[PDB]
């Protein structure tokens, strides 16, 4: 029973940048992997970025070179830097640890 | 139409050695057994090694997979097998891995207790296949998980003795040399930690035996004889205290002999005490054998070593 | 199983460990993402032999196996550690306390008037230590080393044996009953407590 | 039909665990039983080895393996590895490791 | 975890000879069988020679009478004495002990 | 591991008599059934005579009424009294106990 609390999100600029954050809290737990998922309006929930305790990162091909995942192991806090944003990046972003999920934060990239 | 033997590579991982049963001459061993050989090539999902665990092993054996039984010759009862797996390679390689916990037997001599040295042995042999069919190509032993500490009952030598030999069974003769089996033998040397037995048993016994010699320092015959009974009673009280904690053996140890020496020293003092009182025809001279007894005891004590 | 040190018995602290790992899959095939431990069903009371620390330690590490050979030799392991403290109540009252009274009562040998009484009583005292050494060994756990209670017993043997020497030494020392050295009715309790203090720092 | 002649060999490895009150003792060893049944065709016409779990599969298909009971055993003995050696001429050799309280 | 180190190899004249060697190092092991394998450039890895702890040797038919396997048991070293080399013997020779393999030494037999 | 040693055999006139013997030796054994087998040139092995420890004797039809099997149980010695030897009796006679066999003794008859 690990609680995840996402922060950040909302309206963002195409070609701009947005930073999401997530804090994990609970009693007797140890987190090895922390993930960031996203679910577009009518698409499936996909894995965006993943970080291990050792610090090794992996990204989905669509976000590789643009997105950046980081973590503070001691603080059980994960961050997602979404740079050079695109309209396709519009989705509900979820923080994930095993079977635990964050409430979901809407990220809407606008190019008006 | 001659079939060459199947070469089997073996690795034995030793995690724990405990539960020594002195009367039964047995000991418990927790570890892993790894056996590798090469069979016929096969097709695997995605041309990658295939893992077959536990229950699924029987299903592969039913469908023709050859998995020979490797018996622990010196095991007492069927060992407790934990998780087990097969790793099937497309090239034909087969790796059998299993966790085991078993009770093993060996000739154990505890006469020098608590300063005894033992050998923890494992003997492995194919149950049904001889030299011409299945032979052990190599044996590797790992004892890393056993580390020497003062909090350990036994001190293990890191240098394990491994050997591959051929056993000839006299009761077999298919007469031309079909009676020899490949056997792996692992010997682990161990020394008992005598600290506990030195301080809690030998030392206080030496003090009791030494304090029994102080009977001669009593002034009257009445005191000397009556005190000898309290001393005899102390040795009995001590003889049991040790028997209740020390292991059960079909012979005497060093401690048991010290107990017997204690009985003798007190019984000998009873004779001297009586002989001196009825030799007093006019025997204060003989009564002063406070130095003779310990010297005579330490003398017979040295020859016993 | 875990490395358990009972030398400070009955005031020993133990770690109850659980180690979990996949049997056949390395960390490139199967890895642990998180571990959650629950110990709510365990609640500390005076009726419990052990008292838990409450805050259980959890960890996820990668174990490299030497016998294995591009990083296909590392396994994901979960480690759970539960700190416990032994409840020493029963041992303090029914073992340590009566032993103290026995050892202290052994010092009363220096209050007997005659040499005969002092030497003969020492044997009854020696027999009392043996009777006690057994009572303890029959209940206390089997160990390959001495505990704190075991050391007290050895001190009792030493105190009585040393007393025997002084009782004899005092008698045949003078040219014509050294009742002054017999005034060591204080030196034994002090000399014993002094040796007792320096023994505590060993653990 | 005539009786099946069974030749037996018993190997005693260890005798221990005497229980005076129960008048029991532990015996570790092997039991070997040989008899001749109906001839069969074996792979390459050489003796065929059938170990452990595979023995039951053969019995299910009609192989006759009579149960030989330890009259004076106390509780089911602990059977270790077991095997059948089937010869093309019909010979059947049963081998099994055992640990029992007698 | 037994390590095998091969020594020797290289270029040799057809009809000449060459000696390959292999040392096995480790800690708590015991070797019974030491083998020599070879793999041609377009063929499968074949067993060349084998020697038991007792000293009994077995060779592939292609090398019988030409090659000779020897071993020093105490030093865990196996030798392969290749004589009357042919162009067919051009292969990577492997030292083998159970599941362990040597790095592989090239033997190029030319004219 | 029970050793069987056969004795007797050789040439015999058709209709005479010949006696074969077999002594069994070993350490910790007990024999209940002792058999006599024979194998004539080209033909398959056949059982001739069988004697149980209790004295029950059985014979093959070809020898019934001509051959007699006796035994000394204590000495683990079996005998085969072959009377009125036909020419068909030409065979190598084997002594059998369970899985153990004798070396075989030739018994030719003109
Ligand atoms: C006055 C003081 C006397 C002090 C004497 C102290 C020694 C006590 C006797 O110690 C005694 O030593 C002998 C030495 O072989 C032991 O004897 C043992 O070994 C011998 C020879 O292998 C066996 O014949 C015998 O059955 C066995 O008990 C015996 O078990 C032990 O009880
Ligand atoms: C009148 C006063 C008499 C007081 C007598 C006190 C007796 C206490 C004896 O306590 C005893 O001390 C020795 C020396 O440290 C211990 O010995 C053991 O531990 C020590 C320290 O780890 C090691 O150096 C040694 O190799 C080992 O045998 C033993 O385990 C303990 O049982
Ligand atoms: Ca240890
Ligand atoms: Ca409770």
């Amino acid at each position: 029973q690990v609680q995840l609390q996402e922060s950040g999100g909302g309206l963002a600029q195409a070609g701009g940048s947005m930073r999401l954050s997530c804090i994990a809290s609970g009693r007797n737990f140890f987190i090895n992997i922390m993930n960031w998922y996203r679910q577009a309006p009518g698409k499936q929930r996909e894995l965006v970025a993943q970080i291990t305790r050792a610090g090794t990162t992996t990204y989905a091909d669509s976000v590789k070179g643009r997105f950046t995942i980081s973590r503070d192991n001691a603080k059980n806090t994960v961050y997602l830097q979404m740079s050079t944003l695109q309209s396709e990046d519009t989705a509900v972003y979820y923080c994930n640890v095993g079977a635990s999920w964050g409430q979901g934060t809407q990220v809407t990239v606008s190019s008006h | 139409v001659d079939a060459r033997p199947v070469d089997v590579s073996v690795s034995i991982f030793i995690n724990k050695i405990y539960g020594v049963n002195t009367l039964e001459q047995t000991y418990k061993v927790d570890g892993y057994i790894v056996a590798q050989w090469t069979g016929k090539p096969r097709k695997t999902p995605g041309d990658k090694p295939l893992i077959v665990e536990n229950t699924q092993i029987e299903r592969w054996i039913n469908n023709g997979l050859w998995v020979p039984a490797l018996e622990f010759i010196n095991v007492v009862g069927s060992p407790d097998t934990g998780n087990k797996r097969l790793m099937l390679f497309p090239d034909g390689r087969v790796i059998y891995n299993a966790r085991f916990l078993g009770s093993f037997s060996n000739d154990m001599d505890f006469r020098l207790f608590p300063f005894d040295r033992q050998q923890f042995v494992l003997e492995l042999e194919p149950f049904s296949y001889n030299n011409q069919q299945l032979r052990f190509s190599d044996i590797q032993v790992y004892t890393e998980n056993i580390d020497n500490e003062e909090i350990d009952e036994w001190w293990i030598r890191g240098k394990a003795s491994t050997h591959i030999s051929d056993i000839r069974y006299d009761h077999l003769s298919v007469q031309p040399n079909q009676n020899e089996f490949s056997r792996i033998t692992v010997r682990i040397d161990a020394v008992r930690n005598p600290s506990y037995y030195l301080w809690s048993f030998i030392l206080p016994l030496g003090l009791i035996i030494a304090a029994s010699w102080s009977v001669f320092w009593l002034e009257s015959f009445s005191e000397r004889l009556q005190t000898s009974f309290t001393l005899m009673l102390t040795v009995v009280a001590y003889a049991f205290y040790t028997s209740n904690i020390l292991p059960r053996l079909p012979y005497t140890t060093v401690i048991d002999q010290m107990i017997i020496a204690g009985y003798g020293s007190i019984f000998a003092a009873i004779l001297l005490i009586i002989f001196a009182h009825h030799r007093q025809a006019n025997d204060l001279l003989i009564q002063r054998c406070r130095l003779a007894f310990p010297l005579g005891f330490l003398a017979i004590g040295c020859v016993l070593v | 199983s875990n490395d358990m040190d009972f030398r400070l018995f009955p005031f020993d602290r133990q770690q109850f460990v659980l180690e979990l790992e996949p049997f056949s899959y390395n960390n490139q095939q199967l890895r642990f993402s998180d571990i959650q431990v629950y110990t709510e069903n365990i609640d500390n009371e005076e009726i419990d032999e052990w008292w838990i620390r409450g805050k259980a330690s959890t960890h996820i590490s990668d174990i490299r196996y030497d016998h294995l050979s591009p990083n296909q030799n590392e396994f994901s392991r979960i480690t759970v550690r539960i700190d416990a403290v032994r409840n020493p109540s029963y041992y303090l009252w029914s073992f340590i306390l009566p032993l103290g009274l026995i050892i202290a009562a052994s010092w009363s040998v220096f209050w007997l008037e005659s040499f005969s009484e002092r030497l003969q009583t020492s044997f009854t005292l020696m027999l009392t230590v043996v009777a006690y050494a057994f009572y303890t060994s029959n209940i206390l756990p089997r160990l390959p080393y001495t505990t704190v209670i075991d050391q007290m017993i050895i001190a009792g043997y030493g105190s009585i044996f040393a007393a025997i020497l002084l009782i004899i030494f005092a008698h045949h020392r003078q040219a014509n009953d050294d009742l002054l050295i017999q005034r060591c009715r204080l030196a034994f309790p002090l000399g014993f407590l002094a040796i007792g203090c320096v023994l505590v720092i060993r653990g």
